[PDB]
């Protein structure tokens, strides 16, 4: 997922 | 996205355009934006 690599 | 909507539609992804008329499905350089929102451009700047 794209919002996932750095979800924070 | 509220911050820079015109840059996230015209251009969209961080992969640059290479579009040749001889080729039908042009996958040279640019991967086709999926999904077109903030997405991978926001994650590459750290957001």
């Amino acid at each position: 997922d794209y919002m996932g690599w750095m979800d924070f | 996205m509220d911050v820079v909507d015109s840059l996230l539609v015209n251009g969209s992804n961080i992969t640059p355009p290479c579009e040749l008329g001889l080729e039908n499905e042009t996958l040279f350089c640019l991967d086709q934006p999926r999904p077109s929102k903030e997405w991978q451009p926001a994650q590459v700047i750290l957001l």
